[PDB]
């Protein structure tokens, strides 16, 4: 009965997996965060709040795929990581 | 097979709906439920996590150059377009139809509910949603398509290069103890095979003779697990009743005790039963996952030299599509 | 020496990564965690009443008549095997899932340390050169050092060259050209060479192959060796 | 066609079974023989 998170803590978020109260839905597709189910990140964020949104699954991309052009690398780079099992 | 669904119990009132009196019964008893939630905790998150590993592998979302003239090969029947509200390509959507006959529901907001899923609601046992989406999944698969045509391997091991199509191709020949110039005189005929091939590949799934029994066989594994969870309730125990306020009205409180902890008894035992086999299932689940991921990242991020591992025979290439809690590769 | 102070670098970069607070030794902590809580679910199982007077089998044994304390200590005993068989059951279900995780550990140790392995993203990401372990507690830690390029330019390719009516194939590089001139060089990384006899193989005419280039090759034997 | 830059010599021709005679065509001497 006393739990009830006040009147209206903030916009209330229908969501696929339920309903959501106390984070407001931004549209901005940040990284991963506590994660909500069908693709819903939420993440504390700026005054700071707790915020939902949309999963970015990563940075747009497009190889200038062309006629008799290569790309041939000059430099190089030794890498070394760690892996535990 | 990759994934298996996500379900969630309320033991308190499945072991006794609308009984404040039996509430207070199974308090006596400790935790039994701690610990079952937990596990399926465990197994949503191990889940989620096969998924992860399977499908999220680039950091790029790479797009398909406008001109779709790639050697003269086709690509179009796997290709995602964007004349539907999914971009997903012809052969998702067949496997989408051929496998949508079993499935969680589509819908889980409660307001059509009043007649299958219903029913096992009303009993306590839920089904939680998938983290990831199909238009996610899609779109993963649709980067790592594009990445592999635009790329070769190099998108694989760090910056995508660019490189045509037919130059890689004779690379890759020449992986396989044949010159170039083989290819540089069979391109034509090579690329006819291709797409007699890929054509052969759309009859052949949408055919009657349904191959993909696989993903089928867990959803009716799970299906049916959860139908005999349901009609156990129904089992006298060795009670009286079955029914809680039949057998509270019409029986004493000495012998009430007893009777209904017999029956909690056996529907904790019922419950037991139930977790281990899905552990036992997560079990070959996970394995299976891992299995589909080393094949993915060993047959389409490059070209193995294993003896039938990507396909049988001589290995070029292996391209990924996206299935109802699985994946679907075709062997080059 | 670049390449060795690049490596020496990377080695002195994973102390720091490794003793910062962020411990990527999840895994073995968790089989710790299961364990430790499994056994405390065990311990705190035994407070469970099961439906009976008392938990004291001495306290029941002595306020109550043999007749049924007999089947109080009887459905206590059922209850306490039952948490017995799950906790087994729990130990050697996690079991299988150790015998995996030491089955791939000893297959990465053999087919990465023992030797370089051509698997892709099998022995680290890249190009993997070789491997390091270290010994953990109820794990192992592996340290795969690999090749990654950088820095790529764009050139003008061509599959093959044509010079006397045959067309000439690369031996183990590509045809590359940044304008004016043709060059010979490797795949992996940036080394032009003048395109000779030794450097490409001639097969068959040039007019079946598609966007072959009419261009000079260079004979090393005839101007020089000509006495 | 079997020339000297398609083959490797080792050896002589008493320790290999099955070698058969056969002529080895010089791409070198015969029209560069100025
Ligand atoms: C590849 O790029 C790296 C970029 O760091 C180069 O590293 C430089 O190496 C020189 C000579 O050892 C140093 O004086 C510089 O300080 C290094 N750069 C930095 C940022 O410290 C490396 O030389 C390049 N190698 C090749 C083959 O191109
Ligand atoms: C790849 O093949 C498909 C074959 O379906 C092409 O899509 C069209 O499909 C319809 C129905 O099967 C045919 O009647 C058309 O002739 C097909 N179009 C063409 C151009 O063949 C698809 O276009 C092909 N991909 C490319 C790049 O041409
Ligand atoms: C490689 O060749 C291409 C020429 O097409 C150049 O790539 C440019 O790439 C950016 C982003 O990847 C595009 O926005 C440009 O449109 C591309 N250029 C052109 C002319 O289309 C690039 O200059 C060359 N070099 C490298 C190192 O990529
Ligand atoms: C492509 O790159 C090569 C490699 O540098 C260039 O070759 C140079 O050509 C000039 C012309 O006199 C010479 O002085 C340099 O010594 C050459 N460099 C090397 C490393 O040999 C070439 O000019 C570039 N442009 C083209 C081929 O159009
Ligand atoms: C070759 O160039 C034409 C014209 O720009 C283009 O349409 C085609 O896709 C190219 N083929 C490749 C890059 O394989
Ligand atoms: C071969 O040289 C001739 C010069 O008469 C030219 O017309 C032709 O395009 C060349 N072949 C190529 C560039 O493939
Ligand atoms: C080739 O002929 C010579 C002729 O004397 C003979 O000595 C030699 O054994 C022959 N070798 C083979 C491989 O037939």
């Amino acid at each position: 009965p006393t739990w009830r998170v006040y009147s209206t803590g903030s916009n209330v978020f229908q969501t696929r997996a339920g309903c959501l109260i106390g984070a407001e839905y931004v549209n901005n597709s940040y990284e991963c965060d506590i994660p909500i189910g069908a693709g819903i990140c939420a993440s504390y964020q700026t005054s700071q709040s707790i915020i939902a949104y949309t999963m970015s699954l990563g940075a747009e991309n497009s190889v200038a795929y062309s006629n008799n052009s290569i790309a041939i690398p000059t430099n190089f780079t030794i890498s070394v990581t760690t892996e535990i099992l | 097979p990759v994934s298996m669904t996500k379900t969630s119990v309320d033991c308190t009132m499945y072991i006794c709906g609308d009984s404040t009196e039996c509430s207070n019964l199974l308090l006596q008893y400790g935790s039994f439920c701690t610990q079952l939630k937990r596990a399926l905790t465990g197994i949503a998150v191990e889940q989620d996590k096969n998924t992860q590993e399977v499908f999220a592998q680039v950091k790029q979302i790479y797009k398909t150059p406008p001109i779709k003239y790639f050697g003269g090969f086709n690509f179009s029947q796997i290709l995602p377009d964007p004349s539907k509200p999914s971009k997903r390509s012809p052969i998702e959507d067949l496997l989408f139809n051929k496998v949508t006959l079993a499935d969680a529901g589509f819908i889980k907001q409660y307001g059509d509910c009043l007649d299958l899923i219903c029913a096992q609601k009303f009993k306590g046992l839920t089904v939680l949603p998938p983290l990831l989406t199909d238009e996610m999944i899609a779109q993963y698969t649709s980067a790592l398509l594009a990445g592999t045509i635009t790329s070769g391997w190099t998108f694989g091991a760090g910056p995508a290069l660019q490189i045509p199509f037919p130059m890689q191709m004779a690379y890759r020949f020449n992986g396989i103890g044949v010159t170039q110039n083989v290819l540089y005189e069979n391109q034509k005929l090579i690329a006819n095979q291709f797409n007699s091939a890929i054509g052969k590949i759309q009859d052949s799934l949408s055919s009657t003779p349904s191959a993909l029994g696989k993903l089928q066989d867990v959803v009716n594994h799970n299906a049916q697990a959860l139908n005999t969870l349901v009609k156990q309730l129904s089992s006298k125990f060795g009670a009286i009743s079955s029914v809680l306020n039949d057998i509270f009205s019409r029986l004493d409180p000495p012998e009430a005790e007893v009777q209904i902890d017999r029956l909690i008894t056996g529907r904790l035992q019922s419950l037991q039963t139930y977790v281990t086999q899905q552990l036992i299932r997560a079990a070959e689940i996970r394995a299976s996952a891992n299995l589909a991921a080393t094949k993915m990242s060993e047959c389409v991020l490059g070209q193995s030299k294993r003896v039938d591992f990507c396909g049988k025979g001589y290995h070029l290439m292996s391209f990924p599509q996206s299935a109802p809690h699985g994946v679907v590769f075709l062997h080059v | 020496k670049l390449i060795a102070n690049q490596f020496n670098s990377a080695i002195g970069k994973i102390q720091d990564s490794l003793s910062s607070t962020p411990s990527a030794l999840g895994k073995l902590q968790d089989v710790v965690n299961h364990n430790a809580q499994a056994l405390n679910t065990l311990v705190k199982q035994l407070s469970s009443k099961f439906g009976a007077i008392s938990s004291v089998l001495n306290d029941i044994f002595s306020r109550l008549d043999p007749p049924e304390a007999e089947v109080q200590i009887d459905r206590l005993i059922t209850g306490r095997l039952q948490s017995l068989q799950t906790y087994v059951t729990q130990q050697l279900i996690r079991a299988a899932e150790i015998r995996a995780s030491a089955n791939l550990a000893a297959t990465k140790m053999s087919e990465c340390v023992l030797g370089q392995s051509k698997r892709v993203d099998f022995c680290g990401k890249g190009y993997h050169l070789m491997s390091f372990p270290q010994s953990a507690p109820h794990g192992v830690v592996f340290l795969h050092v690999t090749y990654v390029p950088a820095q790529e330019k764009n050139f003008t390719t061509a599959p093959a060259i044509c010079h006397d009516g045959k067309a000439h194939f690369p031996r183990e590089g590509v045809f590359v050209s940044n304008g004016t001139h043709w060059f010979v060089t490797q795949r992996n990384f940036y080394e032009p060479q003048i395109i000779t006899t030794d450097n490409t193989f001639v097969s068959g005419n040039c007019d079946v192959v598609i966007g072959i280039v009419n261009n000079t090759v260079y004979d090393p034997l005839q101007p020089e060796l000509d006495s």
